[PDB]
């Protein structure tokens, strides 16, 4: 009953 | 305002074939409109699409816990969310509404268009055909294409270029996934 | 395929605008309001069967902003080429007089996702009962949007949707009359 999000990754600085 | 802009998009996509029997997960990243790095569930690792995204594929693929959570997304994310909204998305079916009325290409001249207005249906795939006295008319038919109203409905206007004569019966046939038989509407002068 | 569910996000500099939304087969399931931090379902019936935690969405926008500043340096500050939109005006249902209907202004195939659009009646602006969708993603990775205007068709009135975009050299007006 709850939608799950998918995670955005962080680029190397 | 004339300042330059810089856009960054991310698209987490789940692709489904035959229910959830086959699922594809894509983790795409864009600078403006150019994709530069993605994760493809059929490959199991990040791959750089342009030279610009090479630092990201190298850095992300070194992390074990990241690749593993990206490889389970077909089940932890794609198949999970499918069953959540399967009721009101996958199985949403709205009956079409067919109206037939005449129109004109240039004003102040007799009717020369038979417009079949199919309205408010879902899903989008539709097959609309014209008939004249029982014979299908495939010559001189123009349309708007399939229009997405943006509110989870579609519409299309399939127009017939013809000057109707008295005693002619024109029929607009509409086929749709949610229909058991072809829906037809007759129009006579 | 059979169906596609897309979780689309974007962040735009220097406007500092972001957006989080779910896409199904080209239709919007819901979007997270970045301001009030709330889930906005495209149709009220959706929120009954499904829930979404709006707090999780704001994390991706933070990473999106950080990524953008990394990519802007990488591209030596190469700005985005503005793509002007196509505009079309249609009615949701076939027109009858004194029978309620809805005008739809369809702004498609544009980037960046910034646009001024206005409904006009006989030349004067209208903001009564006007609704609009948030910026919807495409598959060529431009954008598209919808504006709605409930109205009563009459012989006396005339309607335009004027769209403004940095890729247009003049405000594009799209006409509708009965
Ligand atoms: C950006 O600048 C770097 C450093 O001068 C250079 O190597 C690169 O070719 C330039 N262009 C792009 C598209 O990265
Ligand atoms: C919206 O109107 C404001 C008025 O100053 C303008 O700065 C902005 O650029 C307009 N939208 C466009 C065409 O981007």
């Amino acid at each position: 009953e709850t939608v799950c999000p998918r995670t955005t990754q962080q680029s190397p600085e | 305002d004339t300042r330059p802009r810089f856009l960054e998009q991310v698209k987490h996509e789940c692709h489904f074939f035959n229910g959830t029997e086959r699922v594809r997960f894509l983790d795409r990243y864009f600078y403006h409109q150019e994709e530069y790095v993605r994760f493809d569930s059929d490959v199991g690792e990040y791959r750089a699409v342009t030279e610009l995204g090479r630092p990201d594929a190298e850095y992300w693929n070194s992390q074990k816990d990241l690749l593993e959570q990206k490889r389970a997304a077909v089940d932890t994310y794609c198949r999970h969310n499918y069953g959540v909204g399967e009721s009101f998305t996958v199985q949403r079916r709205v009956y079409p509404e067919v109206t037939v009325y005449p129109a004109k290409t240039q004003p102040l001249q007799h009717h020369n268009l038979l417009v079949c207005s199919v309205n408010g249906f879902y899903p989008g795939s539709i097959e609309v055909r014209w008939f004249r006295n029982g014979q299908e008319e495939k010559t001189g038919v123009v349309s708007t294409g399939l229009i997405q109203n943006g509110d989870w409905t579609f519409q299309t206007l399939v127009m017939l270029e013809t000057v109707p004569r008295s005693g002619e019966v024109y029929t607009c046939q509409v086929e749709h996934p949610s229909l058991t038989s072809p829906l037809t509407v007759e129009w006579r002068a | 395929e059979e169906h596609v569910i897309i979780q689309a996000e974007f962040y735009l500099n220097p406007d500092q605008s972001g957006e989080f939304m779910f896409d199904f087969d080209g239709d919007e399931i819901f979007h997270v309001d970045m301001a009030k931090k709330e889930t906005v379902w495209r149709l009220e019936e959706f929120g009954r069967f499904a829930s979404f935690e709006a707090q999780g969405a704001l994390a991706n926008i933070a990473v999106d902003k950080a990524n953008l500043e990394i990519m802007t340096k990488r591209s030596n500050y190469t700005p985005i080429t503005n793509v002007p939109p196509e505009v079309t005006v249609l009615t949701n249902s076939p027109v009858e007089l004194r029978e309620p209907n809805v005008l739809i202004c369809f702004i498609d195939k544009f980037t960046p996702p910034v646009v001024n659009v206005t409904w006009l009646r006989n030349g004067k602006p209208v903001t009564t009962g006007v609704s609009e969708t948030v910026f919807l993603p495409r598959e060529d990775h431009l954008f598209r949007k919808f504006h709605y205007l409930p109205f009563l068709p009459s012989t006396e009135d005339v309607y335009d949707c004027r769209v403004e975009h940095w890729g247009l050299d003049e405000p594009l007006l799209k006409h509708w009359e009965f």
